[PDB]
């Protein structure tokens, strides 16, 4: 059976281009404060480092009929070939569209494409056209078709600029060719289970205790140390932790016994990884691999694994529930158990340990989403400050 | 047709020639210049190894520009269109807006031609107008200027005249001179004119209103539309075209504007040639609207009271017109033209206006001769 793509479904715009005679992978993103302008972070080197999806994502509200859009603007759905649709941002919430601001290098003809608040407007709806000489107007549209994309203001197509040194994406009537990659599916997700994508914190065997880095010294070394705290850390944004995972496409899926998955906290941007000295230590973006950032949620503590499976493409069973159930963090290269040092605001040191301790179980809770975006805007805020502070000092 | 020959034009983008092409493209104005300096150059132009002979490339390039730039302004939607407010006939012109940009039209027009000149042995060399720049090529970027970006402010409006329109109608008033009118220059930069220019000036006409910082301007607008109307070589349409262009201007100028061509006015009249018909008939209409203007002591407060030269000037007129029709022999056209003159003279000049015996003395030949206009 091939899956129809479906309204309120979260999709990422993926695209190649070609450099060096090599095919780079990359998806459609943009940041929600300070950058409206859109641009494409990599996901080819999934292993070597992390692709950022969550702006990459994507959320199709509607799917109308072009001449539906026309007297609209006068005045669950199944997705067709040749009908206009509007994107709605997962993480800003605005809306992708044709900026008809252009900075005009190489191409003074082309617009430039990024975020708008307004729904309203012809800019935000995109007219589907298929790719593939075999699909047609106003047939299926495919779960992972080729696709092309023409802005409703201007008929430019969503187009990749080559010519420029870093690979641009803008509005031109040169054609571009784009890959839908499901992230997830919204109306299948199942209520308290955890699902790729989402911010949680690690309350720890006390109920209460979550694990944290140290409270901002505006020292990153102290930082980057990893402990458990209770109290209000957990409310605050410290506590927050993003489980993204290996696949680039069905990212948003449930997410299962054993599967692996890597770590990151949100405010300050580092993935959880293994030292040579047993310790945790978050890294940055670019020199955390996969082998160095890598866990899996494992129910029973013991040694023998669950086995190789296949990653299957859809949502999958509800197999981790939020708060009931209890999870046990163990490193996939080394096999080492995620345990407390047990020894000397608690300032507990977490260890990776091979046999671990009994005390190891693991709840997690749910973030809201305003936890999450907000903890999301502090660290874009002080990345930018900092920037500014440096210069400032320069 | 035009929708769907844009949206083809506009899809596969490489008709539009390197230029506007969009890939470093050094612009259309520059794309002019650079064709120009081509057609200058002779190893350039030709093959090196007329049309048959040698087909010119400098003229090739700007002959193709013009008419995709011809073609473009008239898939231009038409304005009533805009005015009822079609969504796709905005888009069509934003669109064509954007392809074409405003300051490369205005620099295409404000490039110059090349000039006939008298020669030592006193023959006229002409230059080959099939290798060089053409009045027709400015034609078509005034036909897109008009139907595409169009003219509705009267900053823009005096900012183009003086830029290109200017300089085009003093070189068709240098022209007019009797040896250089059979020649090609002035027959083309004549129709170029009347077809394109004038009409749209005569359309714009209202938004001369406002122009009281700008006279001087405007007074030679009047001075060489004036002398390309004396001119002989002209065809009845082009004539017709130019009094429509005139008697439209003045009508909407404002009447401390129009002096200096009073004074050329009151010269020229009374020798009632069949060229002063137009003259006459502007006069009728200058002195029918401005009447409370000058008979009226107070006079129209926003635009003033005479200065009384301009009233000794009006009384010069009226004294030289009755006279020349007086002794001149009847006949209808003339006649009838003539009465509505004098009678609206009559009218405008205030009856107990006192003839200063010390009017400003010796008027000047010198800008004012019929042997060379200066």
């Amino acid at each position: 059976e091939i899956q129809f793509l479906r309204t309120d479904d979260e999709v990422v715009l993926q695209c190649t281009a070609t450099i060096h005679k090599e095919q780079q992978k990359l998806c459609l993103a943009a940041e929600g404060f300070g950058n409206r302008l859109c641009f494409l972070e990599s996901t080819s080197n999934s292993k070597n480092v992390p692709p950022d999806l969550s702006i990459c994502t994507f959320v199709l509200e509607q799917s109308l009929s072009v001449r539906a859009l026309q007297e609209m603007l006068a005045n669950h759905r199944t997705l067709l070939y040749g009908h206009a649709i509007l994107l709605r941002h997962s993480y800003s919430g605005m809306y992708l569209c044709c900026l008809s601001t252009s900075r005009s290098s190489t191409d003074k003809l082309a617009f430039d494409v990024g975020l708008q608040e307004d729904t309203t407007g012809e800019a935000c709806w995109w007219t589907i056209h298929p790719a593939s000489k075999q699909r047609s107007e106003g047939e299926k549209v495919r779960v992972g078709d080729d696709l092309i994309l023409v802005s409703v203001s201007s008929e430019r197509y969503l187009h990749l600029s080559y010519g420029n040194g870093s690979l641009h994406v803008d509005a031109a009537f040169q054609q571009t060719l784009w890959s839908v990659a499901p992230i997830s599916s919204g109306s299948e997700a199942a209520q308290g289970y955890l699902i790729g994508g989402d911010v949680l914190r690690l309350l720890h065997g006390h109920m209460d205790e979550c694990l944290t880095v140290p409270s901002g010294e505006h020292g990153e070394e102290q930082r980057r140390t990893v402990h458990y705290e209770g109290g209000a850390v957990s409310v605050h944004a410290r506590s927050l932790w993003r489980l993204e995972t290996l696949r680039v496409a069905w990212s948003g899926s449930h997410i299962r016994w054993g599967q692996p998955f890597r770590l990151r906290h949100v405010t300050t941007g580092k993935y959880l990884s293994l030292m040579e000295d047993k310790n945790l230590l978050l890294m940055d973006k670019e020199k955390a691999d996969v082998k160095s950032t890598a866990f899996t949620f494992r129910s029973s503590k013991e040694k023998l694994d669950v086995g190789v499976r296949k990653e299957v493409d859809g949502m999958g069973t509800s197999e981790i529930k939020y708060g009931d159930s209890v999870c046990y963090i163990q490193h996939v290269d080394t096999g080492l158990w995620l345990t407390y040092q047990s020894v000397d605001s608690i300032q507990r040191k977490a260890i990776m340990h091979h046999e671990g301790h009994m005390d190891d179980g693991i709840s997690l809770s749910r973030s809201q989403h305003e936890e999450s975006r907000t903890a999301r805007v502090i660290r874009s805020t002080v990345f930018l400050f900092n920037r500014f502070i440096r210069g400032l000092d320069a | 047709n035009a929708n769907v020959v844009v949206r083809l034009l506009i899809r596969r983008p490489e008709c539009f020639g390197p230029a506007l092409r969009g890939e470093g493209g050094n612009g259309l104005l520059a794309a002019m210049e650079e064709a120009i300096k081509i057609a200058e150059d002779p190893s350039r132009d030709g093959p090196s190894p007329e049309e048959d002979d040698t087909i010119h490339m400098g003229n090739a390039i700007m002959t193709f520009y013009s008419a995709l730039i011809d073609l473009l302004g008239r898939c231009a939607p038409e304005m009533h269109l805009i005015h009822a407010g079609k969504g796709e006939a905005i888009r069509i012109r934003s669109i064509l807006r954007s392809l074409i940009p405003l300051g490369d039209l205005v620099g295409v027009i404000s490039i110059a031609f090349q000039m006939p000149t008298i020669a030592k042995d006193g023959n006229v060399v002409e230059p080959d107008m099939s290798a060089g720049f053409c009045p027709d090529h400015k034609a078509a970027m005034v036909l897109f200027l008009d139907r595409v970006y169009g003219i509705e402010v009267q900053d823009f409006l005096l900012h183009l005249l003086e830029v290109g329109f200017l300089p085009d109608l003093r070189a068709a008033a240098s022209l007019d001179t009797a040896a250089l009118s059979a020649t090609d220059m002035a027959l083309a930069l004549n129709r170029y004119l009347c077809t394109a220019v004038l009409p749209l000036l005569t359309r714009c006409a209202p938004l001369f209103a406002g122009t009281e910082h700008h006279a001087s301007l405007i007074d030679s607008l009047l001075h060489t539309v004036y002398r390309l109307s004396k001119g002989c070589s002209l065809t009845k349409a082009q004539r017709d075209s130019i009094e429509v262009c005139l008697l439209s201007i003045c009508g909407q100028l404002r009447p401390s504007m129009m002096q200096h061509l009073l004074r050329r006015l009151v010269f020229d009249v009374p020798l009632l040639n069949e060229h002063a018909k137009m003259p006459l008939k502007l006069l009728t209409n200058h002195y029918e609207r401005c009447w409370k203007y000058y008979c009226l002591p107070g006079g129209w407060g926003n635009f003033g009271a005479a200065s009384e030269e301009e009233l000794h000037l009006s009384r010069k007129l009226f004294w030289g017109i009755f006279d020349a029709l007086s002794q001149k022999k009847y006949e209808q056209e003339l006649f009838k033209l003539a009465l509505p003159c004098l009678s609206a003279v009559a009218g405008a000049l205030p009856p107990d206006y006192m003839e200063s015996n010390y009017v400003s003395m010796m008027e000047k030949q010198s800008s004012m001769d019929s042997e060379g206009n200066f």
